[PDB]
């Protein structure tokens, strides 16, 4: 829900794609360099159908 | 609002929540919770503005 | 021919097999039985077979025809060894 | 009966998964030891990552030991060593492995971005496949009793499921659980299974995952992978010399990454199984067993998850991937400063005489052994390092029509790279010819041009017939001149008219030539009177040919000299009778087009020779007094500021909007700046008086600037009004006007205070031209990347349809008419004619037959003309259909390479455009390639009927409009914000404007049309040219925007799968055969779809070419999943691989390849 929810309502498209932004409204620990590569991927690239991807996985 | 929404109710959620915050990984506890946050600005050798 | 080349375009469409087929001929003279049909007055072979494209002689059609006399004569005037050899392993 | 076995020539690589056994096939043995380099003899370790029995062998035929030497074995491996005794490249080649213990998970096909592993077997990635094989939920394998066939448990919920049942529902954890998983996976089951199941009684509420992993499935079990070799048992070991440990300066060796990572893999992997023998504490092998995870993860691809370190370098180690993840230095080449070079010919390049020495080294070395001189090979060597001047004569030979292509830094477009022939200079600079010095963008700054020699035969040929400067006559671009005389040859042909009245003039008749005579010996002037003479004129007609035309007209002394150097052809005298400014590369054009190429280059030699000379005779210089002041600027400063001091009385007595009182004072200041600036120019254009006969008249200024200024040679109005008028309003960092213009100008003083006003325009100016340099070229790379694999095919194919061009008219308000954009265009179908007959079916309309355009009036002002945006072409272009605008004068050459030609052309003058209900600029052209919808899109009727409200804001709602008539209605959505444009009842037809604001290119494509929306693109992108006022053709506009519209979607019922986007390419060919195959009915039919330039470039078969711009790791990971292959027509990827480029001077050798593919 407010990841889900979050993430696609304020992503549209974030213009220049925002990246410090989202990764804070992120629950567990922060200040990885596992998390990191699961968000430059969605974004761009393959757009629409990606973003519906994200989320099932 | 802000306090609103604020999951911490007093000064040992609080220190543990900025302990967990800065140093995602061991246990918070309290000498660390504590020290870490008065390491940060209330600390000669750790802080200064000049 | 060492300032256009357009010349030689006209007498052959297309730039590419122009290149190709002055190549070609531009490799003939170099390496092998050289002889020029266009007087050589101190040029080198790349434009050699450029100045023959442009005289009218020497194009694409031309030099396989003569590949193909060439090799009527390398075949059938020497075949008296390939026949010796053809009855070598029966 | 082939079969051949050994390295011969390929026609396609492919991709796919290696299995444990395909690893073996590479081994030459197996790493088994961390060591590397002996401690003290430096000498390769027994079984270490630099062994000499596995690989290769350290010196070239000397085995490891030394019991054999020279090349007496060099088939036979050492009786004490086992070392195959080759080369030493052998060490290079040589691969090698490395067998696990427990099995391990392959980085790439279990986390990235979609997880392959994952995906394939329906399983949660950072979730659940995490902490299934990193040893902590147990996962399950298949079950007949109350467990399922996926679930995930923990040791309680094991053990609890075992105690239940037990020894019938056998289920592993960790790496080797998931080995047993994907291999119980049936692939051919289950696609089955899957069809039946995701295609019962299920809307759009399911259809997305089922048609996405059910095609991902039938794929994978059609690659012929299988899934056993996603994780692997058995690691490959990459040869030693592409990851070495060599030895620097006086010790201190230098070693790759590499070794580190596969160091660190065997230690934790040997420890593994030494802990599989030993006492097995299920803590310490699990751990031991993840610890193999992270070495090899980390060895295949870092990335990605806190990254590996060690190696004293704080920054992280370079693995596998990232050496593959993201310039091409070549033998024979030099480089130097330019310096202009007026003697040369257009085709020809001052080469330095040290600098050709070493560049034709190995020319001159066979020339010399050749001749005789050099007895052998080095004592060339020997006899050119001790230049001996016989040497010099050898190289004057060597260099004769042999030609060297010169090359600039910036290459924007094709012109950027020109071939000359070599011409000796006692020097150490490269000169070049100051016509070609406008294609390069070249000044002489200090700037510094490369120099290639064309080694191979068809090398020099390619130089001479492509890339030579004299087949480079009129730009890529438009069809205009690039050579065209510039600043200094301009100013002195202008020079050479500019009638003068009397002052030593007088009508003195003669005959052209002899004028020459006239001037040089003084007496008459050359700027007179004007004077007349006798022109032998020269025309032709009908028959071609040569019709003389002697008469008499009133030229000038300049004209009748300049007439020599005209060619045969031409109107003559009335191309001399203008002057020197435009039309100076108006004459060149025209030259080109009646007469041909040899007398257009010689003719531009002769005429740059004349402007130089003439220019240096005339000796226009620059005083302090050539920049004359008006005498009423201080008047009209006066009355300016007059005028705004009683619009500041006003504001402070109120009256007049005081918010905006600043906007009106500006433009009291703005007509200020005009009044000036028109009053500058009036006295320094006209002035003068000079002395006719009986005295008293005006002509106009030979105030030098002025002369400059009138006739380019760069000299523009805004500058000169700097100069003597005064620098108008000053830009603020807020980006507001300052309400107090420069009152000053150069020729005056300049005040501290405005100076440091005006630096900041300065500062934004060369600011944002760094911007847009860089931003421009990263406007082209998309540009390229997209387009760079069409080229003009099948000779001339049919069809009729095309874009109905008509000139752009803004003429509906503004009046702004441009009716030259078509012409080299193949005609559609006879256009007509206000009577009948006229212009034919394919006829080229030629240079003179578009002047014949004007024959049948301003009546005929549309034709319909074939272009590249339409075309019944399948993988290329029809020649007929594109045009003709080159270089060249005639259609393009069949295989030429529109596409990088034409992407060129377009980002070439992207260094001059400005980034900003109008965008405007560089910016602009972005987003009408990309295809971006607007901020405040407009809406459109999708079928035409009766406009009527749809329920008053009853959702949801948000306004509804419904156009229904005929049959069957429709919907739309408004969202109250933003008004309307048709009330209840009215009708609207197929595609009508509801909204009246910005269009959206989707929807023109997808509703109004292919001709609308391609119209659209192209005359919005040059509408942003028009501003910034760069001439570039609508064909290459039109090119990219070809296979922007590469791709659609097919909606009904088809042998291709319905949702599926498929392009137009097998959509085409495949729709052709089919009405005659079996049925028209086992088919579909299509809809074209716009997709921006990254959205279009994404897509494309070579999966290496897809590797070289997008993201490697993705690409090639996803390509190898599929069993994919190359094979292997496209331009990007037929380069890296090093062979023919199938195009040009290729294309023949492809598509005879092609062609020869067709037997198996
Ligand atoms: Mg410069
Ligand atoms: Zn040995
Ligand atoms: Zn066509």
């Amino acid at each position: 829900q407010s990841q889900l929810k979050l993430l696609v309502t304020r992503g549209k498209e974030q213009g220049y794609l925002t990246y410090a932004e989202v990764n804070d409204h992120l629950p567990e620990d922060i200040v990885d360099s596992d998390q990191i590569e699961d968000i430059i991927q969605m974004i761009n690239d393959m757009g629409i159908q990606v973003m519906e991807e994200a989320p099932d996985a | 609002e802000t306090l609103r929404v604020d999951p911490t109710n007093d000064r040992l959620s609080a220190l543990v929540e900025i302990y967990r915050m800065m140093r995602p990984g061991e246990p918070p506890t309290r000498e660390a919770a504590e020290s870490l946050f008065e390491n940060l600005f209330f600390s000669e050798d750790r802080y200064d503005l000049s | 021919a060492r300032v256009t080349v357009q010349d030689a375009v006209e007498k052959i469409g297309n730039r590419f097999d122009l290149v190709l087929v002055a190549a070609r001929r531009a490799r003939q003279m170099q390496v092998g039985g050289k002889d020029p049909l266009v007087p050589e007055e101190n040029d080198k072979t790349t434009v050699i077979a450029l100045r023959e494209i442009e005289e009218g002689l020497i194009n694409n059609q031309i030099l396989d025809v003569r590949e193909r006399q060439e090799q009527q004569e390398q075949e059938a005037a020497e075949l008296q060894a390939v026949t010796a050899i053809a009855e070598g392993r029966r | 009966l082939k079969a051949q076995t050994k390295t011969e020539e390929f026609d396609a690589i492919k991709i796919a998964l290696a299995s444990p056994d395909m690893i073996r096939s590479w081994s030459f043995g197996e790493v088994k030891k961390p060591e590397t380099i002996n401690y003290r003899t430096f000498k390769p370790e027994r079984d270490g990552l630099f062994c000499a029995r596995i690989f290769g062998p350290v010196k070239d035929y000397e085995c490891l030991c030394g019991k054999y030497k020279r090349l007496k074995h060099r088939g036979v491996i050492c009786e004490k060593c086992g070392v195959e005794v080759t080369q030493t490249k052998v060490r290079r080649e040589r691969m090698g492995h490395i067998e696990l213990a427990s099995p391990t998970a392959h980085i790439w096909f279990l986390k990235s971005l979609p997880s392959r592993i994952g995906l394939l077997l329906d399983m949660p990635l950072r979730d659940i496949e995490r902490v299934l094989y990193f040893e902590s939920y147990v996962v399950i394998e298949g079950g007949m009793t109350n467990l399922e066939r996926q679930q995930i448990l923990t040791e309680e919920q094991y053990l609890d499921a075992l105690e239940e049942f037990g020894d019938e529902f056998d289920a592993k954890m960790g790496a080797e659980a998931i080995q047993a998983l994907l291999k119980s996976m049936d692939l051919e089951q289950e696609c089955e299974q899957l069809r039946e199941e995701l295609n019962e009684t299920n809307s759009e509420t399911k259809r997305k995952k089922l048609t996405k992993r059910i095609k991902l499935l039938e794929a994978f079990v059609q690659s012929g992978n299988k899934p056993e070799w996603m994780i692997l048992t058995v690691l490959p070991v990459l040869p030693p010399d592409l990851r070495p440990l060599v030895p620097l300066d006086g010790g201190r060796f230098a070693t790759s990454d590499l070794n580190d990572l596969y160091r660190r893999v065997i230690n934790r992997n040997n420890r593994l199984k030494r802990l599989l023998d030993l006492a097995a504490p299920d803590i310490i092998v699990r751990n031991e067993k993840r610890m193999l995870q992270e070495a090899v993860d980390a060895l295949l691809d870092n990335g990605r998850r806190g990254r590996a370190i060690t190696g004293s370098n704080k920054r992280p180690l370079k693995s596998l991937a990232d050496m593959i993840k993201g310039g091409k230095r070549v033998d024979y080449s030099g480089r130097s400063v330019i310096t202009v070079g007026p003697y040369l010919r257009l085709h020809q390049c001052g080469l330095p005489k040290k600098m050709a020495l070493e560049l034709f080294k190995p020319f001159i070395y066979g020339k010399l052994e050749l001749r005789g001189l050099a007895t052998t090979i080095k004592a060339a060597k020997k006899m050119v390092e001790r230049e001996e001047a016989v040497v010099w004569d050898i190289l004057d030979e060597v260099i004769r029509e042999h030609p060297v292509l010169l090359n600039r830094a910036p290459t924007l477009h094709r012109l950027g790279i020109q071939a000359f022939e070599p011409v000796l200079i006692e020097g150490k600079a490269i000169q070049l010819h100051p016509l070609v010095c406008a294609a390069y963008n070249a000044d002489f700054d200090g700037d510094q041009m490369a120099v290639h020699v064309p080694l191979t035969l068809e090398a020099q040929l390619e130089a001479r017939a492509l890339m030579m400067s004299t087949n480079n006559i009129l730009s890529p671009a438009n069809g205009e001149p690039i050579i065209v005389p510039s600043q200094d040859v301009v100013l002195g042909l202008y020079y050479m008219t500019r009638d003068c009245v009397n002052a030593k003039g007088e009508g003195m008749v003669l005959t052209g030539p002899k004028e020459a005579e006239r001037l040089y010996r003084s007496g008459l002037a050359s700027l007179h009177a004007r004077v007349k003479v006798r022109i032998t004129e020269y025309e032709k007609d009908a028959n071609g040919e040569l019709v003389a035309k002697t008469s008499l007209k009133d030229t000038t002394v300049g004209r009748a000299i300049l007439w020599m150097i005209v060619p045969k052809g031409l109107p003559y005298s009335i191309v001399n009778q203008a002057l020197g400014k435009k039309a100076i590369s108006k004459m060149l054009n025209t030259c080109y087009r009646i007469l041909g190429l040899k007398p257009t280059v010689i003719f531009a030699d002769q005429i740059m020779y004349t402007g130089f000379a003439y220019a240096a005779r005339s000796g226009a210089s620059v005083g302090i007094d050539d920049m004359v002041i008006p005498e009423k600027k201080h008047e009209i400063i006066s009355e300016a500021e007059a005028e705004v001091a009683e619009i500041q009385e006003q504001f402070q007595s109120g009256l007049v909007t005081a918010g905006e009182r600043y906007n009106k004072v500006i433009d009291i200041w703005a007509a200020a700046n005009d009044r000036v600036s028109k009053a500058m120019m009036d006295n320094l254009q006209t002035e003068t008086v000079i002395n006719r006969d009986g005295q008293e008249e005006k002509q106009v200024s030979f105030n030098s600037i002025y002369m400059m200024a009138d006739s380019g040679a760069r000299g523009s109005a805004a500058q000169i009004r700097q100069l003597a008028g005064m620098r108008g309003l000053m830009a603020k960092p807020d980006g507001s006007i300052i309400e107090t213009p420069i009152t000053a100008n150069f020729r005056e003083g300049l005040n501290v205070l405005q100076y440091f006003i005006s630096t900041h325009g300065a500062r934004k100016g060369l600011a944002d031209t760094a911007l847009k340099t860089a931003n421009s070229g990263y406007l082209t790379r998309r540009l390229v990347d997209v387009a760079q694999d069409l080229v003009v095919t099948e000779d001339d194919c049919g069809t009729h349809e095309g874009i109905m061009m008509t000139p752009v008219i803004e003429g509906g308000d503004v009046k702004e008419p441009l009716r030259d954009r078509v012409l080299g265009r193949v005609t559609a179908e006879d256009v007509l004619k206000p009577g009948t007959a006229d212009i034919l079916v394919p006829r080229n309309t030629l240079l003179h037959e578009q002047w014949c355009d004007l024959l049948e009036e301003n009546s005929v002002d549309a034709v319909k003309v074939r272009s590249v945006v339409s075309c019944d072409t399948d993988f290329g272009v029809c020649a007929h259909c594109y045009g003709r605008d080159l270089a060249r004068g005639h259609i393009i050459n069949k295989g030429e390479a529109i596409g990088v030609i034409a992407a060129q052309s377009i980002g070439e003058p992207g260094t001059q455009l400005t980034m900003r209900d109008i965008t405007g600029g560089l910016p602009r052209v972005a987003d009408l390639f990309e295809a971006r919808r607007p901020k405040e899109p407009a809406i459109l009727a999708e079928i035409s009927g009766i406009v009527s409200f749809g329920k008053e804001t009853k959702g949801k709602r948000r306004l509804v409009i419904t156009p229904v008539d005929g049959s069957d209605p429709y919907e739309e959505m408004i969202p109250k914000w933003r008004q309307l444009n048709v009330f209840e009842g009215e009708r609207v037809e197929r595609g009508d404007v509801i909204s009246d604001g910005p269009e959206a290119p989707h929807d023109i494509l997808r509703l109004r049309g292919v001709h609308a929306v391609t119209r659209y693109i192209v005359n919005e992108v040059q509408d942003v040219y028009r501003l910034q006022g760069v001439k570039i053709n609508d064909k290459h506009i039109e090119v990219i925007v070809r296979q922007m519209l590469r791709k659609a979607t097919i909606v009904n019922a088809g042998s291709s799968d319905f949702l599926e986007g498929e392009q137009v390419e097998y959509s085409r060919v495949k729709i052709a055969n089919r009405e005659l195959e079996a049925n028209g009915k086992v088919g579909a039919t299509y809809s074209r779809d716009l997709l921006g330039i990254t959205k279009a470039s994404l897509a494309t078969e070579s999966f290496i070419s897809a590797a070289s711009f997008q993201e490697t790791t993705r690409v090639l990971t996803e390509a190898a999943v599929a069993g994919k292959r190359d094979e292997l027509r496209g331009l990007k990827e037929n380069v890296i691989v090093g062979r023919l480029i199938p195009a040009g001077t290729g294309y023949a050798y492809h598509q005879d390849r092609m062609r020869r593919r067709a037997a198996g």
